Formats: structure tokens, C-alpha cells, sequence
RNA sequence: AUAGGAUAGCGCAUUCGGUCGAAUUCUUCUCUGCGGGAUUCCUUUGUAAUUGCACAAGGUGAAAUUUUGGGCAACAGCAGGUCUGUGAUGCUCCUCAAUGUUCUGGGCGACACGCGCACUACAAUGUCAGUGAGAACAAGAAAAACGAUCGAACCUACUUGAUCAAAAGAGUGGGGAAACCCCGGAAUCACAUAGACCCACUUGGGACCGAGGAUUGCAAUUAUUGGUCGCGCAACGAGGAAUGUCUCGUAGGCGCAGCUCAUCAAACUGUGCCGAUUACGUCCCU
């Protein structure tokens, strides 16, 4: 299975809540934005928060996201 | 149709021809020339300790030798005990598990020593056994006659 | 061979007081009497000059005696003494090839020459055990 | 200048076709130069049924200890099994092997205590039919003068006209005949 | 013990050797087969397979038949078409 | 004497071990017959998936539903 | 002549460490520098049983040393080379001096 | 003089890694490690080998010399390595001196009916773990 | 070809790691310290949602779902094992004809029998005798001694023995190990080898035992271990009730190295080679 922890998710949502207007629906320029604004070891980590960060941008034009506040 | 030159090539030259029929057109002109010298012990020994029954070829001798010359044009500079690995088998050890033998260096030494009174053969410069020019002539020609269909 | 069955081809062959086969091949037709192993049988047919892909049924009866002289004495035709199966004899110093029933009685007393001298293997062999450390 | 392939490129695989409507999504006629490929078949669920059908019949003869990982052999033993078979039935021996898989095996099967009447899924019946006449045939040539591909060519011919002197043949009716008795 | 019957068989006696009415077999009634191989002529003459396949080797030797498939230690034979 | 059938849909795996399933089959007819765009419900033996095809002989028991 | 320099250490932060800084220090000199080879590495490898006395499951540990190996080759008199190889080097690396033929 | 005309390839299967010389040379001569391709035994792997030229056809080898150097694994998977290596040989010779809609014909044509002809199997074996006889194999348990 | 099929070729024809010939250019293949690369990323008139979290097929791709295989792995416990690992230890026991410590010999191997785990087989998908092509992980020599800063221990190639078996025994050289072994000729395997055997406890099987000889060691008898010729007329022709392990480079088969090691692997720890059947499920048994 592949399930996002709760480490992907909440680095994801802190992700768009900052670098909202950086961000796009293609995953290999958000992974490219996502490598430099962010600080960790794991490169399957950030992997795996450039793909949960691209599906929050989705959600977030067809409609309001819950979690996520932007101002 | 089935000997003719394919196209615009001429000529075989050793590894060009089945290894086989090379070394039996070599065993049976190494016979029929009469001039190799042939140990009585090869009569009784085994080729290696390895095997349990002796040979069963009467011309076994013949074909080692051939085999010999041509392991020699492969590989120059090659030893008994290079081409001990080459004739090498898994010997049997009844209840116990099988392993692999290398051929005894004994008969491959004779063979050399046949090989090498032919003119075929000369100690390489820093060890090993080498082809002279008449081995290596020799293994080509017959390369031809193998390729020709000739066969002796 | 395609070779036609002889008037006096026989089914089994008297050797040695042994009842050879006559439907095998000839050095494996001579591996059935006592002493006389493949490897051996073979040196036989090459020291006698018989072609080993015949059958043992078409052998006439100066091919077995020349046969069975050369088992008896294989030293006299040229067979060294490496080959053979009692190559110093602990009691005589002779070397020979035991054959036939001589194989068995020589057996016997090789066992009670031990058994003599209550050697530890001989005790071994009067107790029926193992003797090659088992 | 390319050709289509032909098995030993001798049999050719033109027209080749089952006659049973069913087991025809489940045996590959695709055209193949020889019984030997190193495709990952079993990967996904069904892939197997892709794979060529000489090749299948190859690998059921990888069988026991001493038969195990020998595929070479397997292809060798086949290349004389269909020389064999042309040779019994004057057709096409990929054509005949065909008619022996689609009818080697019971369309109806008792399971589970009391059994119950059950059908055959196409892909097993296609891996049944190869299963019992490579058993057959392994069993039939144990200690016996014949060799196997003469063991494995009469099991295939008589399994393609469906003959009972078959093994896979003789399986298949009793089968069926218990499972009628557990309808 | 004993925990198998073995299902005991029949030893067949197959002949070593040829004689004059198997060999007129071999030369007359086999070239009109149309399979031939080493196993299936050692059943119908009661000969060895070692002699049946020396007597597959003469008669393709001679043309009376064709071989049809050759391996190391498979030989198939067949009659000759007309 | 062997009717062909098609599935079309998989109910499950029924049964104890999960050996069987459970399908529904419409049997292949010529348009007109009796048989046509007959729906059944069959065990199955071995594996199977939709658009599969199977020999039912005989065509009047209907599996029970589970 | 031809002056070859090994370095082998068990860290390999710090034989890259130290390979870099003789090949920077030997390229001010202008020397000719053959490019630092990376030998294989060698695995050390002992596996034992995890309990000290035999009882229960068979468990085993795989221990394992791996060694790198890096070779320079330099185009100068010893008198220069001495002197390229003559700061703090890591501890735990190794620096042997070799003259070619 | 006219300019030579040469690109080099590898296949791999296992630990078998085949490299491959294509150079366009006055006839079509392939050889596996100095062996003809017609002396190339068994048949079956001969062909094997062979299918890297039935499928595109002989007459895309016309003028193309092939010599493949093939080291390591065994008798099956030098010879798979090997017809990847002259497969993947013919490829980069057309991508070099010819254009795209040929060796895009040939590329379809290998991948028609073979996916290996052209892409390395990544399969390898499995190490084996103590307690256990081999990958999987475990020991065997008794119960009293 | 002795009978000789099937299987690529139709500006310059191929071949020779001893031809240890030179030269020039180069990094496709090998070596590797940091990097890149995969994530449910893309697509469904799919499932589901009727928010979501996700799932199933296919696509892309070297790799498609914990990528694969390992390592690590919480909190509570068991009177589980180890006082035979230690100069880890409380209490207790022996302590000069000693339960300390050496030395000699014997034993730990002893067999009516029962059990666990292996090895070898019961043969023709075979055994012999030939011949071909061909892996990977790995190992290698010494003192504050002994001899004249090295050289000898260790592993090996080649030669010699050889004007006549094997196993040996010698000589010379190399290697501190990507340098020598080594172009690592492993065994399953392959052979149109026109080879022998032909269904039999048989040329299957190789237990048991006899005689010669060599080698390791201070010492081989209770065979240390190889090699030769005998013995094979030992059981065994597929194994009752029961029962172990396993889902892809996997099972099974096949050898190799390391480890114990002066000498001795049917063991273990690794390695590569040949390579499947079945399932893609269920909670019936545990
Ligand atoms: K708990
Ligand atoms: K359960
Ligand atoms: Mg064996
Ligand atoms: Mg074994
Ligand atoms: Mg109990
Ligand atoms: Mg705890
Ligand atoms: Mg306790
Ligand atoms: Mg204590
Ligand atoms: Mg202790
Ligand atoms: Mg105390
Ligand atoms: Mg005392
Ligand atoms: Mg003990
Ligand atoms: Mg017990
Ligand atoms: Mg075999
Ligand atoms: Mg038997
Ligand atoms: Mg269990
Ligand atoms: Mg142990
Ligand atoms: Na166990
Ligand atoms: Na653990
Ligand atoms: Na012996």
C-alpha cells in the first residue's frame, strides 16, 4: 500500500501554506521548488511530499481544502 | 552448394570450423603419418584419476593430442596444469559428495612431449607451451580440409 | 555388429568355475568371475587380443583358455605389478592376482591370520564389527 | 526480408487455431523459433496464458529432482517428439499439440464433507491438460525400452483425437464421471 | 517394513544377437514402417536395442530408409517416399 | 452436448478455503433460440476473471447464492 | 621519474578528504598529475553466532570493514613531492611513497 | 580512403555482459567470441542469437561486421546477453549513420516481439540469509 | 564425409592474448566517493468518494508499489540458556599423594536398539568413454625469536619427474593480492560423438572388506587423509501411518570459496550457474 504518514502530510500542508503561489500541478517542478525551501535527509521523503503537495494543489482549485489556510 | 565459399571469403582458419570434426581430422592424420610417438603407458592408464574406467577410443591418445594442439592455439603460453582444468570432469565418491577434478598433468605432459617431437610445438619464451609456425601453419590447413569437406 | 549368431554360440560360458554370461559383452562378461575386475577385464581382452565389442558366447574354447591363462598369471603378459590385487603377499612375499575361488579362501586367511595373533583387528572381525574405524 | 518463424524452422505456425470456442484467449499460438524464452510469465495472474504453447509443454518437462532447470533438454526432447508425431499423423504436429491441450483436460470437477459439481476455468484447463500428459508420459517411459518422445508423441496423438489410451484422456473421464455423480 | 509391493513385471528375453529369420525381418518388413526407431523394431524383433539400432544404421546406409530426425542418442527413421 | 457460456461478472471466492468462485455466466446462443441471453449463475474451478469462457455441459442447476 | 602515492583508509570521508588536498596542493605545482584511481573496495567480513552460549534460534551477526584504496601519480623529484605531502593529514589515513620504474 | 564507420554495444543478462563491434566492413560477418554464428552450439541457442537478425531481416546486416566479446555468467545467459548486444548494435548504428524513420522501423520491430532484444532483464540473484539453505529455503523443523 | 540433413552473410576476404612487434588515439565494456532516478507520478466514462483517505487495471520506465533483499527495531515479561568466552561476579566446595598445574596412556568414536537432521541412490529426462563452450563471492608468508636493513614460513604458475600408472617428489619464478594465481577453461549443460551399454539389482547402486604404495604429524593401531587393483552375489526397483520448507532469478538442481584447518567437510556462512509448476486466494486446520 501507499499511504502518506502523518510526516509527508504535515510537511506537505506547511509546504502549500507557504509556497502557495511557487507551486503547480506538475510534480517534477514542485519536487525541484520542494528541494530547496525545505531541510531533511531522506530524498524518498521529499519524493514523497512533492507527490502530496502536487495532490493538495489539485484539491485546492476544485475547491477549499480542510488543514490548509490560505490567508 | 553445401562447400562453397559463402561470398567473396576464401580460406578457413582455426575457430572457423566445428572443434570436433578439426580435432578427429587431426587424430586420424596424426595416425596415418604414423611419425607421432606414442607411449605404451597410455595402454593402461586412465586419463585422469578422476574417471573410473579407462578409455574406451582405441585412438584416445591420438585425439588427446589433437585436442592438446588445439587448446595450445587458443591459449599460448599454456602449461600442464592450464590444460589439466581443461580435461577436468566431476569424479564420483560414492556416499559422499561429488567434486571437481582436474585432469592428471601426466598424459597431458606426453602429449606435449608427442607434439613437440613433431615440430608443432616449442617450449614458449618464459614458461608455458607455445604453437611454432609449422603448428600453427599445420592447424589452419587442416582448418581448410575440414571446411573443403576433405576429412582425410 | 550385424554379425550372424554362431551354431555354437553358448548362453553361459564355463570359466573358472564360474558361470560367465554369454549374452554380454566380453570384458563385462569376464568381470563376473571372481578377481576380475572392469578395469582388469579389459587389459585381459587387449593382452589376449580379442575385440571387445564381441559377445561372450562367441568365444571358442582356445579363446577362454587363453582367457583364463592370463588371469591366472597377468605378470607373464606384461601386466605390472601395480595392477594387480596381492602385490606383496604378507605371508610368501610373492607377487600374484588371486582369482576365481582363491579370491575367497585367501580372504579366509587373511582373517584367521589375525584372529591368530588376537590382533585388534582380527577381534573385530571374530566379533563381527566394523574394522576400518566405524 | 524478415519471415515469420517457424519451430525448429521446420513447423509453421500459419493457421494455427483451436478448435474448442473456449481456451481460445488461454492457448498462444504466437510464432516462436524455438521452446525457449526467459519472459517473466509468472509476474501477473494471468500472463502465463500468453505464453507459447511449446514452450509450456517445455517446462512441464522440468520435472524431479533430475529433470529440474533442464529447459535445453526439455527443447531437445520436443524437437524429436514432433518429428514423431508428423511422422504418426502425417499433420502439422503444432496443430496436433493444439487439439491435445484443448481436449486433454475435465470440463466439469467435484471439490470440498460432501463434493459438489463444479466448472473448469479455461486457464485450468489448459494447465491440467499439460500437467497430465507430461505425467503421462514421464510415468509411461520410467523403465521401459520406448524412449519419451516416443512416449510423449503417443500421449500427445492419442490425447488429440481423444482416444482412451491416453492418460490425460483416461483422467479426464473419470473426472467427469464423478463430478456427474455430484451434481 | 515392506511398505511398498514393487508391482513385479515379466523380464523379456531380447536376443543379442541377429539370426537368419530376424535379420530377413529386419531387411523386408521394417523399410515399410512409417515410423522406425531403435525402441520400436527391439519390440516387434525381440532383439536388443543396441542391435536393432546397428540394423537402423545398415538399412539407412544402404537408402532403404531416411532418417528424419538425429541426436547423440535419439534416432529417428522413416521409409522411402516411392 | 457442451454448451459455451461467458462470464460476465465475478460474485466472489465462496466456499471454505477459497478454491471456488462464483460467477455470473450468459450462455453464447444464435439469436432465437431458447437459450438466448440466458443468464446463470455457476461455481468455478480454478482461476478465472470476467470475459472468460466455460464449457457447462449441462445448463439447468443454478449455483446458491452466498 | 614517476612518484606514486597510495592512500588507504577505512573512513571514506576522509580518504576523499585527503586524496582532494594532495591533488589541489600537487596541482599548484603545476606537476603532471594522473588522475587519482579508485582502486576497488575491499570488504572484511566475519559472521558469528549472536549468542555466547548455543541455545535457541541460530542467530547470526555479519560484521563487515570496508578499505579504500586511492592511487596519484606524479611527474616530479622526491624533493617536490615530500613537500606536496607534508600537511595534517586526517587521522586514520594512510600515505605510502612509491617510486616507479 | 573513406571514413570508418564503427559503434560499440553491450547486453546483459545475469552477470553475462557481451560487448558488440559493429563496423561496416566489406561483407556481413558475425561472430560470437570468435565463433561463427552457424557454429554455435546448441541449436536452440544459435537460434536464439539468430532472432537478432530473422526479426528486422539479413538485409539490415548487409555490409556489417559484428564481433561480440562475452564474459561472465553462463552457457544461457551469454548467449541472451550476446543477441541483446547485436540487436542493440544494429540500432546504434542506424541512430548514427542513418536517419530517424529508419532504426525506429527496426527499434518497433524488436520490441514487437521481444522487449529483451533491446532492454536488459534487471533479475539477479537473490543472496542467501543465514539460517536459511538458500534465498528462501528455510531449515527443517522437527517437533519432537 | 563411411549415409552428411537443417542452420546468418553473397570501395576493401578472414585470422594470430607468444608476433610476450611497435605506434597513436580513446573510455562502449571494468573500477567508485559523492550525486541523479519512482511518486500512486500520468490516464480511466474502473472501484470507491458521494468530503476524504485510498484501491484496481493500464501508461511512462532500468525498476510500478514498504522497488527487491537484509540490518535495526518499543513497552511489559520467562525463575528460558549461559557461573564450559573473559582478569565478568556473591556465597559455597577443594587446595601439596590437590577438584590447582603439568606429563604418560586411555576415553569423549565404544553397540541387540529408538529418534532428529544430512549425504548417496534406486537408473535410459540414464550410466560410462570422449569433445566443446563457459561463473561469482573469496583467500594467501612471522616475534624484542632464529640466520646473514632482508630471507624462511603462506598461496600459487611453469617446468621437471617422463627413455613410460596414479598419488607423489623436486627445480625455478611470481604474488602483501584489481598487479601473481588469472584471459580465474567450476559443475549442472552442450555435441549430426554417425561411440559402448538396452530394462537387468544390469556397465544402476557403491555399502562392506583384502593387498601394495604415498602423504600430514612429535605420535596414524580403533583404518588421519589421497591414489592403484581387487571385493560389488550389501540394501535399495520410488518408500505405510505421518511430516518439513517454499510464490520469481524463487523452489529444485549444480558446483565453488571462506570458515573450523599441521592433516580431515556428508556441517555451516557466503557466492554464482541452470532455471520451473502452482496461487495472485481463504479462514476449513494450526
Ligand atoms: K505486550
Ligand atoms: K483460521
Ligand atoms: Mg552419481
Ligand atoms: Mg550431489
Ligand atoms: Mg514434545
Ligand atoms: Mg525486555
Ligand atoms: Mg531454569
Ligand atoms: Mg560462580
Ligand atoms: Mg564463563
Ligand atoms: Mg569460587
Ligand atoms: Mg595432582
Ligand atoms: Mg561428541
Ligand atoms: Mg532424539
Ligand atoms: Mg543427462
Ligand atoms: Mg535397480
Ligand atoms: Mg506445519
Ligand atoms: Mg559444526
Ligand atoms: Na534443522
Ligand atoms: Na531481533
Ligand atoms: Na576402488
Amino acid at each position: 500500500g501507499k499511504i502518506r504518514t502523518k510526516t509527508v502530510k504535515r510537511a506537505s500542508r506547511q509546504v502549500v501554506e507557504k509556497y502557495y503561489s511557487k507551486l503547480n500541478f506538475d510534480f517534477y517542478q514542485n519536487k525541484r521548488v520542494i528541494m530547496d525551501v525545505t531541510i531533511a535527509e531522506s530524498k524518498k521523503l521529499k519524493n514523497k511530499i512533492a507527490g502530496y503537495t502536487t495532490h493538495i494543489m489539485k484539491r485546492l482549485a476544485r475547491g477549499p481544502v480542510r488543514g490548509i489556510s490560505l490567508k | 552448394n553445401k562447400i562453397h565459399r559463402i561470398g567473396k571469403r576464401k580460406g578457413a582458419t582455426l575457430k572457423d570450423v566445428s572443434a570436433w570434426r578439426w580435432i578427429k581430422t587431426a587424430a586420424r592424420h596424426f595416425k596415418q603419418e604414423g611419425k607421432i610417438f606414442v607411449p605404451n603407458c597410455t595402454e593402461i592408464m586412465k586419463s585422469s584419476h578422476g574417471r573410473e574406467r579407462a578409455p574406451q577410443n582405441p585412438d584416445w591418445y591420438y585425439i588427446r593430442c589433437a585436442a592438446v594442439l588445439r587448446a595450445i592455439y587458443l591459449r599460448p603460453g599454456v602449461g600442464y596444469g592450464g590444460l589439466s582444468k581443461r580435461f577436468g570432469n566431476k569424479k564420483n565418491y560414492g556416499s559422499r559428495p561429488e567434486h571437481t577434478v582436474t585432469s592428471s598433468t601426466g598424459p597431458l605432459h606426453w602429449a606435449c612431449k608427442s607434439l613437440t617431437k613433431l615440430g608443432l610445438v616449442e617450449p614458449g619464451a618464459q614458461s608455458g607451451q607455445r604453437l611454432t609456425r609449422k603448428g600453427h601453419k599445420f592447424a589452419d590447413s587442416l582448418a581448410f580440409q575440414v571446411q573443403i569437406r576433405k576429412f582425410g | 555388429s550385424l554379425t550372424l549368431i554362431p551354431d555354437h554360440f553358448q548362453h553361459i560360458v564355463r570359466l573358472l568355475n564360474t558361470n560367465v554370461e554369454g549374452k554380454r559383452k566380453v570384458p563385462f562378461a569376464l568381470r563376473m568371475v571372481k578377481g576380475v575386475g572392469i578395469r582388469f577385464a579389459y587389459l585381459v581382452c587387449k593382452k589376449a587380443g580379442i575385440d571387445v565389442e564381441r559377445r561372450a558366447g562367441t568365444l571358442t574354447a582356445e579363446e577362454l583358455e587363453k582367457i583364463a591363462e592370463i588371469i591366472a598369471d597377468p605378470a607373464k603378459f606384461k601386466i605390472p605389478d601395480w595392477f594387480l590385487n596381492r602385490q606383496r603377499d604378507p605371508k610368501t612375499g610373492k607377487t600374484e592376482h588371486l582369482s576365481s575361488s582363491m579370491v575367497d579362501t585367501r580372504l579366509r586367511d587373511d582373517l584367521e591370520r589375525l584372529k591368530k595373533m588376537r590382533a585388534h583387528r582380527g577381534v573385530r572381525h571374530a566379533y563381527g564389527l566394523r574394522v576400518r574405524g566405524q | 526480408s524478415s519471415k515469420t518463424p517457424k519451430l525448429f524452422n521446420k513447423w509453421s505456425f500459419e493457421g494455427l487455431e483451436t478448435s474448442e470456442l473456449a481456451l481460445r484467449d488461454h492457448i498462444s499460438t504466437t510464432a516462436a523459433y524455438v521452446p525457449h524464452t526467459s519472459g517473466r510469465w509468472q509476474k501477473r495472474r494471468f500472463y502465463k496464458a500468453r505464453m507459447p504453447i511449446v514452450e509450456r509443454l517445455a517446462n512441464g518437462l522440468m520435472f524431479k529432482g533430475r529433470g529440474n532447470g533442464r529447459k535445453l533438454q526439455a527443447a531437445r526432447l520436443l524437437k524429436h517428439t514432433l518429428e514423431i508425431i508428423h511422422l504418426l499423423t502425417d499433420e502439422n504436429p503444432l496443430q496436433v499439440v493444439v487439439d491435445a491441450v484443448s481436449k486433454g483436460a475435465p470440463r466439469e470437477d467435484s471439490t470440498r464433507v460432501r463434493r459438489q459439481a463444479v466448472d473448469v476455468s479455461p486457464m485450468r484447463r489448459v494447465n491440467e491438460a499439460i500437467y497430465q500428459m507430461c505425467k503421462g508420459a514421464r510415468e509411461a517411459a520410467f523403465r521401459n525400452l520406448k524412449s519419451m518422445p516416443e512416449c510423449l508423441a503417443d500421449e500427445i496423438v492419442n490425447a488429440s483425437k481423444g482416444s482412451s489410451n491416453s492418460y490425460a484422456i483416461k483422467k479426464k473421464d473419470e473426472v467427469e464421471r464423478v463430478a456427474k455423480a455430484n451434481r | 517394513k515392506k511398505w511398498s509391493k514393487g508391482q513385479s513385471r515379466e523380464a523379456l528375453q531380447n536376443a543379442v544377437m541377429f539370426d537368419k529369420e530376424t535379420y530377413d525381418k529386419l531387411r523386408s518388413e521394417v523399410p515399410k514402417y512409417k515410423l522406425i526407431t531403435p525402441s520400436i523394431i527391439s519390440d516387434r524383433l525381440k532383439i536388443a536395442v543396441s542391435i536393432a539400432a546397428a540394423g537402423l544404421k545398415q538399412l539407412c546406409r544402404e537408402k532403404l530408409i531416411r532418417l528424419v530426425s538425429c541426436s547423440s542418442k535419439t534416432r529417428v527413421y522413416t521409409r522411402i517416399v516411392q | 452436448q457442451a454448451q459455451v457460456g461467458l462470464i460476465i461478472k465475478v460474485l466472489g471466492r465462496t466456499g471454505s478455503r477459497g478454491n471456488v468462485t462464483q460467477v455470473r455466466v450468459r450462455l453464447m446462443a444464435e439469436a432465437g433460440s431458447p437459450d438466448y441471453n440466458r443468464t446463470i449463475v455457476r461455481n468455478v474451478k480454478g482461476p478465472c476473471k470476467e470475459n472468460d469462457m466455460l464449457s457447462l455441459m449441462e445448463t439447468e442447476r443454478e449455483a446458491r447464492r452466498l | 621519474q614517476t612518484v606514486r602515492l597510495t592512500i588507504t583508509s577505512r573512513n571514506a570521508k576522509a580518504v576523499e578528504s585527503v586524496t582532494s588536498q594532495l591533488l589541489t596542493r600537487a596541482r599548484d605545482e603545476k606537476v603532471t598529475i594522473h588522475g587519482p584511481v579508485r582502486l576497488p573496495t575491499r570488504t572484511l567480513k566475519i559472521t558469528t553466532r549472536k549468542t555466547p552460549c548455543g541455545n535457541g534460534t541460530n542467530t547470526w551477526d555479519t560484521f563487515e570493514l570496508k578499505i579504500y584504496k586511492r592511487i596519484i601519480d606524479l611527474h616530479a623529484p622526491t624533493e617536490q613531492v615530500k613537500k606536496i605531502t607534508s600537511f595534517t593529514m586526517e587521522s586514520g589515513v594512510d600515505v605510502s611513497i612509491t617510486i616507479l620504474d | 580512403s573513406y571514413a570508418l564507420k564503427q559503434v560499440q554495444t553491450f547486453g546483459k543478462k545475469k552477470t553475462a555482459i557481451a560487448v558488440a563491434t559493429v563496423t561496416k566492413a566489406a561483407q556481413c560477418n558475425i561472430k560470437v567470441n570468435g565463433v561463427p554464428l552457424q557454429q554455435i552450439l546448441p541449436d536452440t541457442l544459435r537460434a536464439k542469437i539468430m532472432e537478432a537478425i530473422t526479426v528486422v531481416g539479413s538485409k539490415y546486416y548487409s555490409r556489417l561486421r559484428i564481433d561480440v566479446a562475452v564474459h561472465g555468467g553462463g552457457q544461457v545467459s551469454q548467449a541472451y546477453a550476446a543477441r541483446q548486444a547485436i540487436a542493440k548494435g544494429l540500432i546504434a548504428f542506424f541512430q548514427k549513420y542513418h536517419n530517424e524513420v529508419e532504426k525506429a522501423a527496426l527499434k518497433d520491430k524488436f520490441l514487437a516481439y521481444d522487449k529483451f532484444l533491446l532492454i536488459a532483464d534487471p533479475r539477479r540473484c537473490e543472496p542467501k540469509k543465514w539460517g536459511r539453505h538458500s534465498a528462501r529455503t528455510r531449515f527443517t523443523k522437527s517437533y519432537r
